[PDB]
RNA sequence: GGGCCUGACUGCGAGGCCUGCAAGCCGAGCAGGGGCGAAAGCCGGGCCUAGUGAACCGGUGGUCCCGUGUGGAAGGGCCAU
RNA sequence: UGGUGUUGGCUCUUGGUCGCGCCUGCGUAGGAUAGGUGGGAGCCUGUGAACCCCCGCCUCCGGGUGGGGGGGAGGCGCCGG
RNA sequence: GGGGGGAACCUGGGGAACUGAAACAUCUCAGUACCCAGAGGAGAGGAAAGAGAAAUCGACUCCCUGAGUAGCGGCGAGCGA
């Protein structure tokens, strides 16, 4: 799981904080932290294949921005895309952002 | 399920909530018989039926009264309700919406119990359908 | 104290405040403790009753 | 042993004992409201010396002191446990 | 390993609960299959009675209820054991 | 147009341990050392969806002060606007 091609979401570094005890709101003495360590939080990357100008274009995008792709496809209706290789097609789509 | 019971079935929208100054104009066309008819007002409560303090004990009536200042009784059941007389079939309008207006606010004057004391208050005649209204 | 010799408060029966803390044996004294005592709020002696601590 | 009773008080406390600290101990007397006694008086638990646990965190009952622009509320302070 | 995203179509059996209707409620005196309280001397019929034909049924085996085909003037309660 | 280099300085991405807590795990050391990417003679930041109580101020940076204050904190060691 890497980076979103639409939103640019990357993995972030987050802490897993291990806690113990009863919150003071629940009448307890309070929370004691029994461990902090680093983990990562990855974007919900998924594969999105779309047909644009006869070519099969696929995006690695976070699920959050899945529609943003289809939006991009609609925006590609007025583009001289015919003849192009999949790679440069995607570039044109991406450039519409 | 009589000839007059379903001839009031298109004098009633049982899927419509009314006000008090509009449910006395629609209980005279629902009360038409060969003798006089007690147009009965009923209501669902909101207390515990096995708690001995949450009972409804008392009397009213006024401004006007019965019909035959006519202190009408009203008491609850062993599953929570009321069932009380009267304001019979004319007994003029806007003096029937005025005798139906100082009784709904009587029983609400005998409340710390649990659950809203204002549920379902249906006004039906001796031989008619039931109007939902607003207590 | 012990399980059978408990701790308790005496609540002023008039203003319902707790002014005294003491102990009793609940096998010996199953009934609620009842004693007259000076309530600093009421500024007079008042029957005080055992309430749980 | 028996009557009445709740001082197994509330607000203070001169003065000391002990003592590195922190504690621990004894305490007359003044006021409040009481108990017993005709009264002098005595009564701030128990013949005495063991029967115990500093702070920190937090619970419950008061108080109504603070309340993050203002009124509240959350939260906390104080008294008690 | 549960929930959720990626993750959609159809079908069947389903369920929570919200409302509504039609119904189900038989310890014992008893007309006799009495849910809780209540209003109420009239109600139900040319919106077709009383007995029949197929009964959706339930039923403590006596009974409770509904539709239409036969079907043309009673039934059901007051009273009061 | 890019590529690579530059003592130290700078921003961004990542990011320790000894140590201190006279043991240790939350805390500390410290977002330090270090790795990486980028920038330039500087870099960052920068024209209020701001402060925060002044019915007030008016981009940002930098120094003095506010201040070891407010607070944070196994309310410990310490950290600290
Ligand atoms: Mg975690
Ligand atoms: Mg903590
Ligand atoms: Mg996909
Ligand atoms: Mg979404
Ligand atoms: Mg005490
Ligand atoms: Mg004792
Ligand atoms: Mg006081
Ligand atoms: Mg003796
Ligand atoms: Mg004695
Ligand atoms: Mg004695
Ligand atoms: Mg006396
Ligand atoms: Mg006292
Ligand atoms: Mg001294
Ligand atoms: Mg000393
Ligand atoms: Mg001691
Ligand atoms: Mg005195
Ligand atoms: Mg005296
Ligand atoms: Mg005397
Ligand atoms: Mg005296
Ligand atoms: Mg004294
Ligand atoms: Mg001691
Ligand atoms: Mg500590
Ligand atoms: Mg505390
Ligand atoms: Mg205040
Ligand atoms: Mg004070
Ligand atoms: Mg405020
Ligand atoms: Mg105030
Ligand atoms: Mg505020
Ligand atoms: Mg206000
Ligand atoms: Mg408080
Ligand atoms: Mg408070
Ligand atoms: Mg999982
Ligand atoms: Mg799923
Ligand atoms: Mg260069
Ligand atoms: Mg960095
Ligand atoms: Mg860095
Ligand atoms: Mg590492
Ligand atoms: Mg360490
Ligand atoms: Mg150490
Ligand atoms: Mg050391
Ligand atoms: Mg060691
Ligand atoms: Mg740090
Ligand atoms: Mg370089
Ligand atoms: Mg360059
Ligand atoms: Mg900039
Ligand atoms: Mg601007
Ligand atoms: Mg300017
Ligand atoms: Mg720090
Ligand atoms: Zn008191």
């Amino acid at each position: 799981s890497k980076v979103c091609e639409i939103s640019g979401k990357r993995p972030i570094v987050a802490n897993s904080i291990q806690r113990r005890g009863k919150a003071k709101r629940e009448g307890g003495v309070g929370k004691k932290t029994t461990g902090i360590s680093k983990r990562r939080q990855y974007p919900n990357l998924q594969k999105v294949r779309v047909r644009v100008a006869g070519q099969e274009i696929t995006f690695r995008v976070a699920a959050s921005h899945i529609p943003k792709v289809y939006e991009l496809v609609e925006r590609a209706k007025g583009l001289k895309l015919e003849g192009l290789s999949p790679k440069e097609i995607k570039k044109e789509l991406l450039k519409l952002l | 399920h009589g000839k007059r019971y379903r001839a009031l079935l298109e004098k009633v929208d049982p899927n419509k909530v009314y006000t008090i100054d509009e449910a006395a104009r629609l209980v005279k066309e629902l009360a038409t018989a060969k003798f006089d008819e007690t147009v009965e007002v009923h209501a669902k409560l909101g207390i515990d039926p096995r708690r001995s303090d949450q009972n409804v004990r008392g009397t009213v009536s006024l401004p006007h009264g019965l019909g035959k200042a006519g202190r009408i009784e009203f008491r609850n059941d062993k599953t929570g309700a009321i069932h009380a007389p009267v304001g019979k079939a004319s007994f003029p309008p806007e003096k029937l919406a005025d005798n139906i207006r100082a009784f709904i606010r009587a029983l609400e004057a005998h409340k710390g119990a649990k659950g809203t004391f204002l549920r379902s208050v249906y006004v039906t005649t001796t031989m008619g359908p039931s109007v939902r209204i607003n207590p | 104290a012990s399980e059978v010799r408990i701790k308790l408060l005496l609540e002023c029966t008039e203003c319902k405040r707790r002014n005294y803390a003491t102990e009793k044996n609940k096998r010996n004294t199953p009934n609620k403790l009842e004693l007259r005592k000076y309530c600093p709020w009421c500024r007079k002696h008042t029957v005080h009753r055992e309430v749980k601590i």
